[PDB]
RNA sequence: GAUGUCGGCUCAUCACAUCCUGGGGCUGAAGUAGGUCCCAAGGGUAUGGCUGUUCGCCAUUUAAAGUGGUACGCGAGCUGGGUUUAGAACGUCGUGAGACAGUUCGGUCCCUAUCUGCCGUGGGCGCUGGAGAACUGAGGGGGGCUGCUCCUAGUACGAGAGGACCGGAGUGGACGCAUCACUGGUGUUCGGGUUGUCAUGCCAAUGGCACUGCCCGGUAGCUAAAUGCGGAAGAGAUAAGUGCUGAAAGCAUCUAAGCACGAAACUUGCCCCGAGAUGAGUUCUCCCUGACCCUUUAAGGGUCCUGAAGGAACGUUGAAGACGACGACGUUGAUAGGCCGGGUGUGUAAGCGCAGCGAUGCGUUGAGCUAACCGGUACUAAUGAACCGUGAGGCUUAACCUU
RNA sequence: AAUUCCUUGUCGGGUAAGUUCCGACCUGCACGAAUGGCGUAAUGAUGGCCAGGCUGUCUCCACCCGAGACUCAGUGAAAUU
RNA sequence: CACAGGUGGUCAGGUAGAGAAUACCAAGGCGCUUGAGAGAACUCGGGUGAAGGAACUAGGCAAAAUGGUGCCGUAACUUC
RNA sequence: AGGACCGAACCGACUAAUGUUGAAAAAUUAGCGGAUGACUUGUGGCUGGGGGUGAAAGGCCAAUCAAACCGGGAGAUAGCU
């Protein structure tokens, strides 16, 4: 297990900002387009944080064109370029799966300014 | 299947089991030694010793915490004020398992669970 | 070609520059020490007897100790045999590293599978369960019928019944080896291999190819 | 002719449940199908449903 | 993970609302369909004035799944419900022109290139 | 779920061959006093490893 | 002094009179597509709608949706819709009781497995001094399916509509094996919220019960809907068939003489079980190197003495496990529980001071808590010890040290 | 039709597809007028059918908690033969 | 049978609640006369289940869900 | 006012699931129906077997009912076993 941990440590990202759950974050993702690699912006709300070392993940929630989109990004991947947080979320909760049915004014949460 | 599922169930339902543990631990704290079934004794180790450790750290919050698993107002005091100076320079190892025989009515493997500092 | 014996450190994933997650198995492929090289002249056939790990000098039994002494190397936790290809020669007092598995692209990993205990007909042989509701009387997870009637008379040998599942040395085959590490005695291979963390694994090269 | 036999629908214990007495005759190029499950015997039905099949064929040929 | 008897929201503007899958098309015993897969469907709710009518059978392609679709890097893309685009039976191309909502990176091939071009957002 | 013939006394005896208990190999001895006891279980008095720990 | 009936379910299994895959012949086979006929059973061989139905018809599929056997398999495996009781009603027949291969609504499905079989799994004993091992492999089993698309090429055909080959690649679906890194699922030994309540002297703060009280989460682990793999690639002897050269029969002939091919069948090749394979194989290694008598002088009975290898049994235990068994440790020890340092989940614990009438919030403080995670550390227990096990190994020939 | 054998009658509705159902036709094997005929609000642990909702019924089962079943000590059956 | 069944009347403590429902408790009684383990299938009684949502089946059987008080609102038909 | 309504006690008994040598010679568990009335129940009383009683199932008449149980005819008879 120690060896595995060691392996993880050098492979892990060294430039991850300390990001809270409920935060309005823009995720720059390296999408493939024909042959050239393109950057795509996906701005939404942090609704889940998984922390596993190298296998760490985070779920982004935003409503696109009418239908809500949940997207889990693997944090230690070179595909996810930028974790750009705009405004934090004022909740006493980590995994916000109630937003899966919450829409409109009910979808909007309080802003953390602490 | 119990792959790495630690914690011997001891037939009883979970809440009942917890209650028993609470009682058992209290008894141990009181009597310094309690004659019990070996598996039961073993199980007791992983709740009472932690409580003892907690007690070793003397504070109001700790006392409050103790006033849950151990429950009793006197037992907690004993743990803190008397069993605190009892175990000061020892890491873990507050319990001592010593097997004796069988509970003749059902032939159950009996073991004396005790606090290590029994003699003095 | 000859295999090499390891031990499961566990599972992990490789993140590649292109953007493909590779679920790599980390195997502690240590210095596999030769104990005996089997031959055609006296023994009968070509094989190699290997050992991996470390056992206590006090715990190790006398005849086994003698055997080890004869060979000329330290004791591990068991002995394993590998069938030789025609064109390979090895010495008795020798140690094989992961250097031999640097050339190969595919491997076949044998391992003592996770012991499923006494598996039911559904869990063992992937049966359909009978109705959970709908009148069903104490039969939900049961075999149903086993035979036919008076014609066969018996129940056939090797029939899909409830019994011991797992706890058996079995092979997962044609697995893509990604990285080879000789510095820290590791093997890194795409996929999943039988056994738990610390399960003593048997890694053969591509006999399929 | 395409002659097919099957079980009679309904009551009769062990006997009707275990008979292929009922018959359906289908004319292969046409697609007209005549069934019968009246009599107990297969063999009466076969010839009665053929008599009926013939009758229906005449109608088909009369109608065309 | 669409299967038989499954109801879906209409992504296009062909003239339908709620569509029920009746066959998971493309192979024997086939049960589960992800995005970019053809399934035979029936129309059960229709917009009064539209090209497609209620009770019509046709093949359709999966555009959004509530189960979630996977990337090679292990990332999953879930959607609020399950959605589909309605195709013609013979030509195997969409009936509608205006498509609402996001599509997938798994969808894009020779047959669905047009669809992706039409769609405003691709994921 | 019932027998169709009466099984022998022989068969029954054969069956009972395993059902017979395993006798304890040997007693354990206290080194100081010489008390005979069960393995890993304490003596009658309360001695253990040549040391009295329990009064009862 | 009882042979439960149809159907559905769950399991199947064999059979080829093969539905497809596969090989081949003929074709009224340009090509696709076929038709049919011969081989060939390794594998696969649909979901629904209606009906109690099997059947069927229809909808859609599919490479295909085989026909059968097996008490038209399978009720001490399930169901009980149909049917085969008792109620009731309808039509009908009967003066009537009642009755109808007429219909209709309602209507107890019992059995803890003795043996065989099977599934697993042990113990005893055997294999010949005794162990500890490593294995061969007699044999047995598992697995054996494929489609679609692209490349070769809009080319080998073909008026044209059109759209043809072997081979390779991608890539799916159903099935099997493996597993948890991912996505999740679970998670009543972890956290938090809240309703009612009762208890802790009382405020607080907790606890108990309420399906875990109800929820929101969630650790290890098991686990699939997850993701790795696998159907092998191929290689031998073949089936129908295809031939080659070549006689009886100066022709002529797959044949009587030889020699080639030809499927998923079969022998090997892949995985596994497996010398109780009693024909009990081989190889490595260790260990026990003692004196005396008796009647019948012998594979005799022993007597003392010795206890080795090793084994149990115990104890601690295990991702081993129903129980043995199997595997790891027994102080030289991380074997187990807890402890210390770290990691995961939950969302600023309580006390304290501030603001507000107060609820409450603020600061204090991502704060305390945290199973089964990881790494360290002998803190306690697993101690000295004993018990079974034994004692240099039988008879007959022979090849040699010394032929 | 609780009655229609022929019959899953034919047509329409409902369904992707409906031997069931609902509407109609009438050729009533063999309805039918107080062994009542035909309507009928309400009522039904009533019969059939459909739609929404809801869900482990099912795809396709997974885990977890309990009582057994499994081991030990205690006592000790039975049908059957 | 020291059998989960059957048996009429009187008494009605606290908070919540319409309530002798139900929920904890007071008074007062009990822990149901085998245990002790371990923690397979399977059976039983449950809990939770991703995606679907009746595709199950004879039949939504079972299960799930619905559920309270006030207020708003309410169709065909009708014996009003 | 209600053979009103929801719903406890009480009365039943529709559905499942268990249980089927049962905890029980019909019960439990979860649900389900009635619940001011043709209600329900206690205490006592009558009706007697070709008789009773029966909101009628040949239901019930002491775990027995198309004619109860017991004793007697009676060692019925039995071309049957
Ligand atoms: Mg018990
Ligand atoms: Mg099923
Ligand atoms: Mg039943
Ligand atoms: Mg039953
Ligand atoms: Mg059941
Ligand atoms: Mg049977
Ligand atoms: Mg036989
Ligand atoms: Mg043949
Ligand atoms: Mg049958
Ligand atoms: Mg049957
Ligand atoms: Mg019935
Ligand atoms: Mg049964
Ligand atoms: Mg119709
Ligand atoms: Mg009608
Ligand atoms: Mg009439
Ligand atoms: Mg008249
Ligand atoms: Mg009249
Ligand atoms: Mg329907
Ligand atoms: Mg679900
Ligand atoms: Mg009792
Ligand atoms: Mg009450
Ligand atoms: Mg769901
Ligand atoms: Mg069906
Ligand atoms: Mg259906
Ligand atoms: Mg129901
Ligand atoms: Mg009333
Ligand atoms: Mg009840
Ligand atoms: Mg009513
Ligand atoms: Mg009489
Ligand atoms: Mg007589």
């Amino acid at each position: 297990s120690n060896i595995i941990k060691q392996l993880e440590q050098e492979q892990m990202k060294q430039d991850v900002p300390s990001f809270r759950p409920g935060d309005t974050v823009e995720v720059k993702v390296w999408v493939v387009e024909g042959s050239k690699k393109r950057l795509q912006a996906f701005e939404g709300v942090v609704i889940a944080i998984r922390n596993r070392g190298l296998h760490s993940a985070f779920t982004v929630r935003k409503i696109s064109n009418g239908e809500g989109v949940e997207r889990v990004f693997q944090t230690h991947s070179p595909v996810v370029d930028s974790i750009s947080v705009k405004r934090r979320g004022a909740v006493r909760k980590a995994k916000l799966y109630y937003l899966r049915e919450r829409t409109g004014k009910a979808a909007r949460i309080k802003e953390r300014l602490n | 299947m119990r792959h790495r599922k630690s914690g011997r169930q001891l037939n009883r339902n979970s809440s009942h089991r917890q209650a028993m543990f609470r009682n058992m631990a209290g008894s141990l704290v009181r009597h310094e030694i309690i004659k019990t079934t070996l598996p039961k004794a073993k199980e007791l180790r992983r709740v009472v010793e932690p409580l003892i450790t907690l007690a070793k750290t003397d504070s109001v919050a700790n006392r409050r915490l103790a006033f849950a698993r151990t429950r009793d107002n006197e037992i907690v005091a004993k743990l803190f004020n008397e069993l605190g100076p009892r175990f000061a320079s020892r890491a873990g190892g507050y319990t001592r398992i010593l097997k004796c025989g069988f509970r003749a009515g059902d032939n159950a493997p009996m073991a004396y669970i005790e606090l290590v500092d029994r003699s003095e | 070609m000859i295999g090499l014996v390891g031990k499961k450190v566990g599972m992990t994933r490789i993140f590649t520059e292109d953007g493909v997650s590779i679920p790599v198995t980390v195997i502690e492929v240590e210095a596999n020490r030769v104990t005996q090289v089997k031959d055609l002249a006296n023994d009968g056939y070509r094989a190699i007897q290997v050992t991996t790990g470390a056992k206590k000098a006090n715990r190790v039994t006398k005849p086994e100790a003698g055997h080890f002494a004869k060979a000329g190397v330290e004791a591990g936790r068991g002995l394993w045999e590998f069938r030789l290809a025609e064109g390979e020669e090895f010495t008795v007092g020798q140690s094989i590293s992961v250097e031999l598995f640097a050339d190969v692209k595919k491997v076949d990993v044998t391992g003592t599978s996770k012991g499923k205990g006494f598996a039911g007909t559904v869990k063992r042989w992937n049966f359909r369960t009978q109705d959970a509701t709908h009148g069903n009387s104490l039969s939900h997870r049961v075999p149903g019928s086993i035979g036919q009637n008076q014609t066969p008379g018996k129940v056939f040998k090797g029939k899909k019944m409830a019994g011991q599942m797992g706890n058996e040395r079995v092979t997962v085959q044609s697995l893509d080896v990604v990285r080879v590490d000789a510095e820290r005695n590791l093997l890194l291979v795409k996929g999943a291999v039988p056994g738990a963390t610390g399960s003593d694994l048997i890694v053969k090269p591509a006999v399929k190819a | 002719l395409r002659i097919d036999v099957y079980r009679t629908s309904g009551a009769g214990g062990q006997h009707v449940n275990r008979t292929e007495s009922a018959v359906r005759i289908t004319h292969i190029p046409t697609g007209i199908v005549t069934q019968c499950q009246n009599d107990r015997s297969q063999h009466k039905n076969k010839d009665q449903a053929m008599k009926q099949m013939k009758a229906k064929l005449y109608e088909l040929e009369m109608q065309k | 993970m669409i299967q038989e008897q499954t109801m879906l929201n209409v992504a296009d503007n062909s003239g339908a609302r709620r569509v029920m899958c009746i066959k998971v098309l493309g192979g024997s015993h086939r049960r589960y369909a992800g995005v970019g897969d053809i399934i035979k469907i029936t129309i059960k709710e229709a917009i009064p004035r539209g090209k497609v009518k209620k009770g019509d059978v046709l093949k359709a392609v999966v555009v959004r799944t509530k189960k979630g679709v996977r990337r090679p890097d292990g990332s999953v893309i879930r959607f609020d419900g399950n959605a589909c685009v309605l195709l013609n039976n013979n030509s195997e191309q969409p009936i509608g022109t205006r498509i609402f909502g996001p599509v997938t990176r798994e969808l894009r091939s020779e047959k669905f290139m047009k669809i992706i071009s039409l769609a405003p957002e691709v994921l | 779920a019932v027998q169709q013939n009466k099984p022998t006394r022989s068969k029954r005896g054969m069956r009972r061959s395993h059902d017979a208990l395993t006798a304890v190999t040997s007693l354990s001895v206290d080194k100081t006093s010489g008390e005979k006891h069960l393995r890993h279980h304490i003596t009658a008095d309360g001695y253990y490893r040549g040391r009295k720990v329990i009064a009862k």
